[PDB]
């Protein structure tokens, strides 16, 4: 199985790391801890054409934490450009990220993602999002919080990279799980879990 | 896919959490259909749960007779329990899970079926 | 680890070690990669690291090492270039130029190290921005000369020129001062004649090589700014539209060039030019038809296959055709000999519009809207496009996306289920499609009816029956409501409903029924004009919706409720009057059966039903009759309320079932209040006093629970349920007061009991038990009657100001809702009841000023925007007071705090979203001193000579402030910036330009102070 370098770029606070984490572990990180330089994470999807591995280079959006900056883009095979539909400055900066990206990566599939569509007071109107047209980028409204379209960027990239328009995600095999019981086990750890409230109790699920 | 040799005893939409003891917080592990599956050759009943869209497994473990469903302080539609061997991410690993449902009715139905499956597994 | 060696600069740089670290970073994984990344970042950030650049470029065996060496140099060039000794600037120029020359001469390196050459080229361009043309006048002539010596060099020179054009014209706005950008644009314009000549020569004697592609890519950039004569007075259009369209290697870039040509600024009174514009289009379309695909080709199939670069090509063709035709189609509409070109072009678009690709469809749909909107108005044009429009009707009708009202959808197992979430991202698409289809229907209503009615025929007979087909058709039929005559609509709607009722009978199973149900509900909800004309049918529809409120299919049930209220919003008058041949207004019937009708609905659906009834009741303008209807509607919730009030007051812990009952009672009142507004008062009066008593009792229960169980109590279902009661009570009062028309009753009757019940309870609860909704309720109170309750407003501030500030002033994240509502409240108090702040003690007023400045350091836009507005409003409030002690003391205490705090967020790079409002505030502050509107000296007696003007002192203060905050600036840079800024403090646009120029100069050393003279 071969892997593909994916670089993820965009303004600070747009939800790049949160988006990747959702994909890696299923969690939603509420806190904003700024990425320092880059964090690299392997991410595998199962498809009808076999497994595809992305090596996700999640880069820093804050200028003061930018690290090697375009140095990260070297030998990228695909990319996601992220902005925040509640922050117009982040869309305004999309052409700057794109410029820096394509100067290093001249012919790669790129998805443009407008994150945070769960938020009611949207500032970057749908009608306004047109930058991708002349640059041949795919576009999706997404939300890492509600999972709205969260799989679409990776499904589209996998189709472009494997070169198969009918590639689909498929259910990974479920091996039989084992039987277990250690005679000397004491976890009061359950009582801490019970008395720590679950987050987002107003949510549908 | 490895589920053709199993009867689906029960299915319900759920959000699954895992407790991070170090952070002292619950973290979401997946949202989707949680299924109780009985193997036709061993009569053993497991929990198999997959995430929507990606269909990735977020729970895969036997419904052990020794497990007990406990309430969470924040919710009247959730259960928390300790699992000694889940293989969702590969190697067998212990977790403290919390599973939350659309309603109290669904939570209560799940406990009822969870305990039925426990008795099935003892047989 | 061994890798950290490269960070010790006291020793010589081990190039081998560096290459190992770089390889470990790019080719490694896990902990090793992570460590390598940190080391490299530290290496890059060493301020002498650039001195190692030449060494790395000379000796490294790793291309990525050399890339990183160039990033280090780029950082130096862009920020500290003028800090360098002159011989270091020459040395750097020399080895960058030499490395490029060197890499181009070796064919193997030129072929396989493109990343490094492109990076080198950009680095050279950074040097040109600093040095050219003033300190490098022969750059362009020598670049041109060098081009003839070698194909590799010529090719690379095109990359350099492309990058230079980009940096000067496309990306200069944010990165250069206005003066520097003008200098470089002027410099490029002056030497472009020679640049174009080289460009044109290459294009003349070459076909489809990499040199030609590079030249065309540079041409694409030039077209953004060059004069049209370079395009129209040379033979370049023929080359682009014929020769370069034939080879696929050059086709992609030429098409984008031709797209930009279609946007050139061009004389419109010039016949010769018009013919050139027609000719290049004619040529281009001919090359497409002969070399790529004929107009009949299935572009849907081709796109779906996604071979090679076909998707990007089809996208670029869409952009070319839409851009050109939107601008120039009138050139093709009058001449009979150009008719075939016009239509073939549009036929390509028709075929492009059948592609399955949302974003592409949006692009073509934008064009269709442009077309049909023009045909709607422009004499004698629509007939030209009749065949195109007819095909377009079909395309739109067959690709209608799901309207927001339709709540059922098919799942992966082929089952029709209620949607999990809203399809937020197709809302705009539906609106755009409807806009176009509406125009298309007006253009030919006969063609449209025929297409729809016959498509409906083929659903009934079963020939094209499918969920997809009945759905898109039904959605299209609903979307054209309003386009037909009442009479034709009458016959049309009748036929449609007949056919959809037939489908419902014939198509069995709950999935089929759910789909056809969704479709009939959508159609009938879209034609209220019909419903108003046909009472018997309207009555039957509503009664049927009531049956669907009992359906076990959750999607159908929920849509029935939404459809009921949608219909009621338009047809309410017909529910309020007594219709011919009925014994009562239908509202009476609806109210009398409300318990049976809503028995299977979830609470929120029940509240929607009550809300709809409220809409009908507010149509009754006779007050006695309206109040009786309201009374009848609230019978069930009032009876439940009355028994609960007797229980509660008989003996207080409320079990969870009683708490749920209460919450739903208040929610029902909220729902009805929302639709009835000012008419709701008598119902509010019935429950008001007991409701505030319940608020107090629930508050005691919450407090008691937190005391016995700890803060964790607030997470429990019981306490969350109790807080829901308080929140809904506050929502009801807010909702009523926001729409009240008798403000005297609000003040005399509502306000005192409300403040008494909510304020002290907020103040005296622990932070985690305080409801942010209290602040929201108080904002509406101040907004509507604040002017009538000056002492009440003082009481509100006393109760919530200091305790809320202390919750939100430790970080920017805790208590997000309180934070937002806090500043909304301060904003309205500052706007409506400023006297409240005048009455604060000095220490509390200081906290207010602190609070405002804290607000504009947020990156949360809710908070930031209000913070800046409050500050601006406060300055205006102080100014209005005129020359009085409070205003004088305000300025002496706070003027410079506001000036310096505003400057801080202007210049720190973390608050870019607030620039406009920060600039407005700063201009106001500076203008106060320059209009002599501050009556007292802003300085101390000791600081400066007696009689010194505030203008002179303000300059002195700012120069000092800026000098210490930005020590890399020269004194002249600061003096020039302030001179300009101060003189422009009546001209916001110029003032903002000067601010933007300063923000550029602080990022580098040696900024030119004359830049602030730009005009
Ligand atoms: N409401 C909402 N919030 C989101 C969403 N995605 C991320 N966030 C929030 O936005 C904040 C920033 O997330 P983060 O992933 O750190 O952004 P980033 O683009 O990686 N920042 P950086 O470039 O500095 O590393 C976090 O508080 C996170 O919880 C979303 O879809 N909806
Ligand atoms: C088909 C839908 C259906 O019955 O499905 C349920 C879930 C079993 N069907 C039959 N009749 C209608 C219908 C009839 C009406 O009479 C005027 C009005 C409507 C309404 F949608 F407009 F309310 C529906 N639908
Ligand atoms: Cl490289
Ligand atoms: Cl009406
Ligand atoms: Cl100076
Ligand atoms: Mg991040």
């Amino acid at each position: 199985q071969v892997q593909f370098k994916l670089v993820l770029v965009g303004d600070g606070g747009t939800g790049k790391t949160t988006f990747v984490k959702r994909h890696l572990t299923g969690e939603f990180e509420k806190k904003y801890v700024a990425t320092l330089g880059v964090e690299v994470h392997p991410l595998v999807f199962h498809t009808n054409r076999g497994p595809i591995k992305f090596n996700v280079w999640d880069t820093a959006g804050q200028e003061k934490f930018g690290g090697l900056r375009d140095g990260y883009y070297i030998q990228a095979q695909c990319a996601i450009i992220m902005f925040d539909v509640t922050s117009r400055v982040t869309y305004k900066n999309v052409p700057n990220w794109h410029r820096d990206l394509v100067r290093v990566c001249e012919n790669i599939p790129i998805v443009l993602c407008g994150n945070k569509v769960d938020i009611k007071d949207r500032k970057v109107k749908a009608k306004s999002i047109v930058f991708h047209r002349k640059k041949n980028l795919q576009y999706y409204d997404i939300s890492a919080k509600s999972n709205y379209n969260f799989e679409k960027p990776f499904l589209w990239l996998a189709r472009k990279l494997i070169g198969d328009p009918n590639l689909e995600f498929v259910a990974m095999p479920a091996l039989a799980p084992p039987e277990v019981v250690l005679a000397a086990q004491y976890e009061h750890d359950l009582e801490v879990a019970q008395t720590t409230a679950l987050p987002d109790e107003d949510d549908d699920l | 896919t490895m589920e053709e040799d199993e009867e689906v005893l029960y299915k319900v939409r759920a959000k699954l959490f895992r407790f991070d003891a170090d952070a002292k917080e619950w973290k979401e592990r997946g949202t989707g259909d949680c299924k109780f599956l009985k193997n036709k050759k061993t009569n053993k009943v497991r929990i198999l749960m997959r995430r929507d869209k990606t269909l990735k497994i977020c729970a895969n473990h036997i419904i052990a007779p020794e497990y007990t469903l406990k309430p969470n302080v924040g919710s009247d539609r959730s259960w928390v329990y300790a699992c000694t061997a889940d293989i969702a991410e590969g190697e067998a690993e212990a977790f403290t899970f919390a599973i939350r449902f659309g309603s109290k009715e669904n939570a209560d139905k799940f406990k009822e079926e969870f305990e039925k499956a426990q008795e099935i597994n003892k047989k | 680890g061994a890798m950290e060696g490269i960070l010790d600069f006291s020793n010589d740089l081990d190039i081998a070690l560096l290459d190992q670290v770089v390889s470990t970073f790019y080719q490694g994984s896990g902990v090793q990669q992570k460590q390598a990344q940190e080391i490299l970042t530290k290496f890059q950030d060493n301020p002498d690291a650039w001195q190692k650049a030449d060494q790395i470029l000379q000796f490294s065996t790793n291309p990525q090492s050399k890339f990183i060496a160039l990033s280090i140099l780029d950082k130096l060039i862009t920020r500290k270039w003028k800090l360098l000794p002159n011989d270091h600037r020459i040395g750097i120029r020399n080895f960058v130029v030499g490395m490029i020359i060197s890499m181009c001469q070796d064919d193997e390196v030129f072929k396989t190290q493109k990343n490094l050459i492109n990076k080198s080229d950009l680095t050279l361009v950074q040097i040109l921005k600093q040095e050219w043309p003033q300190n490098w006048p022969e750059f362009i002539p020598e670049l041109i000369g060098s081009s003839s010596s070698s194909v590799n060099v010529c090719e690379n020179n095109m990359i350099v020129l492309k990058l230079l054009s980009e940096e000067v014209f496309d990306f200069s706005a944010e990165q250069m001062t206005q003066a520097k950008a003008l200098h470089l644009k002027n410099s490029m314009s002056k030497e472009f004649e020679q640049i174009f000549k080289l460009c044109f020569q290459v294009l003349e004697q070459g076909s489809s090589s990499s040199l030609i592609v590079a030249t065309l890519e540079s041409l694409l950039r030039y077209l953004h700014w060059i004069p049209y004569r370079y395009i129209y007075e040379t033979n370049i259009l023929e080359l682009l539209s014929t020769k370069f369209m034939t080879s696929p290697d050059t086709r992609a870039i030429t098409l984008k060039c031709l797209t930009e040509v279609s946007n050139l600024k061009i004389p419109q009174d010039n016949d010769l030019i018009k013919r050139q514009t027609v000719l290049f289009f004619q040529n281009t379309l001919q090359q497409i038809a002969t070399s790529v695909m004929p107009v009949t080709a299935d572009l849907k199939a081709t796109y779906a296959n996604a071979n090679g670069n076909d998707q990007s090509f089809l996208q670029d063709l869409a952009m070319f055709l839409t851009t050109y035709l939107a601008r120039n189609r009138a050139l093709l509409e009058s001449d009979e000999s150009l008719r075939e070109l016009l239509l073939n072009a549009h036929q390509y678009l028709i075929q492009l519009s059948k592609i399955e690709e949302r974003e592409l469809f949006k692009t073509t749909l934008d064009y269709w809207h442009n077309l049909v909107a023009d045909l709607f108005y422009e004499p004698l044009k629509k007939h030209i496009y009749e065949e195109i429009c007819s095909q377009l009707r079909l395309v739109i009708i067959e690709n209608m996306v799901r309207p927001e009202e339709v709540l059922v959808v098919e799942n992966d197992e082929g089952e029709i289920v209620r949607e999990f979430v809203k399809e937020s991202d197709t809302i705009q698409l539906y609106k755009s499609e409807r806009e176009v289809l509406v125009y298309l229907t007006h253009l030919n209503v006969i063609d449209t009816e025929e297409i729809m009615i016959s498509k409906l025929a083929r659903q009934i007979d079963g020939s094209e029956w499918s969920w997809h087909n009945i759905n898109t058709l039904s959605w299209a039929i609903g979307s054209i409501s309003g386009t037909m005559s009442e009479d034709t609509e009458k016959r049309f709607v009748v036929t449609v409903i007949k056919d959809l009722l037939d489908l419902c009978v014939k198509k069995r199973g709950k999935d089929n029924k759910a789909v056809v149900a969704s479709d009939i509900m959508y159609v009938v909800g879209q034609y209220p004009r019909f419903l108003k004309a046909h009472w018997n049918f309207l009555r039957t529809v509503i009664l049927k919706l009531f049956e669907f409120m009992h359906e076990t299919h959750e999607g159908v049930q929920d849509m029935a409720c939404d459809t009921f209220i949608k219909i009621v919003q338009k047809c309410k008058y017909h529910f309020v009057i007594q219709q011919p041949r009925e014994s009562e207004p239908f509202i009476q019937t609806i109210i009398r059966d409300i318990q049976k009708t809503t028995a299977d609905l979830q609470p929120q659906q029940v509240h929607t039903f009550y809300k709809a009834c409220g809409i009908i009741i507010s149509e009754e303008r006779s007050v006695a009759e309206r109040n009786r209807l309201l009374s009848d509607l609230m019978q069930l919730p009032n009876m439940a309320w009355d028994t609960i009030v007797e229980q509660s007051t008989a003996n207080p812990l409320l079990d969870s079932e009683t708490v749920k009952i209460i919450a739903n009672i208040i929610k029902t009142n909220v729902a009805v209040c929302t639709s009835m507004g000012a008419d709701f008062y008598p119902q509010l009066g019935h429950i008001y006093y007991n409701m505030l008593q319940l608020y107090r009792a629930v508050s005691s229960m919450i407090s008691a629970q937190v005391a016995a169980e700890g803060l964790i109590a607030t997470k429990t279902p019981k306490v969350r349920g109790l807080r829901t009661i308080k929140k809904e009570i506050l929502k009801l009062v807010e909702t009523y007061i926001s729409k009240a028309r008798n403000l005297d009753d609000v003040v005399k009757v509502l306000v005192e009991p409300l403040l008494n019940a909510v304020l002290e309870d907020y103040m005296n609860n622990v932070p985690d038990a305080r409801d942010a909704e209290v602040l929201n309720c108080m904002t509406t109170v101040v907004e509507k009657v604040g002017h009538m309750i000056p002492q009440g407003v003082i009481l509100i501030l006393q109760s919530v100001f200091e305790c809320t500030l202390d919750m939100i002033n430790k970080d920017f994240t805790e208590y997000p809702e309180h934070r937002v509502e806090f500043y909304k409240l301060l904003k309205v108090i500052n706007e409506k009841s400023f006297a409240a702040f005048l009455e604060l003690p000095p220490a509390a007023f200081k906290l207010f000023v602190d609070a405002i400045c804290w607000a504009f350091k947020h990156n949360n836009r809710d908070v930031e925007v209000n913070g800046l507005q409050i500050a601006l409003d406060l300055v205006k409030n102080i100014e209005r007071m005129g020359n009085v002690p409070f205003a004088n003391e305000f300025h002496k205490n706070y003027f410079f705090i506001f000036v310096s705090e505003t400057f801080f967020v202007l210049t720190d790079s973390d608050h870019k979203s607030g620039f406009s409002k920060q600039a407005l505030l700063l201009m106001k502050l500076i203008s106060l001193v320059y209009d002599n509107k501050i009556s007292v000296p802003l300085y101390q007696e000791a600081e400066v000579p007696q009689g010194t003007s505030n203008q002179v002192y303000l300059s002195q203060y700012l120069a000092n402030m800026l000098s210490n905050a930005f020590p890399h600036l020269t004194s002249e840079q600061i003096a020039s910036f302030l001179s300009a800024l101060t003189k422009q403090c009546k001209d916001l646009v110029v003032f903002k330009g000067t601010l933007r120029d300063f923000l550029v100069q602080i990022k580098e050393v040696g900024g030119d102070p004359t830049d602030y003279l730009f005009a």
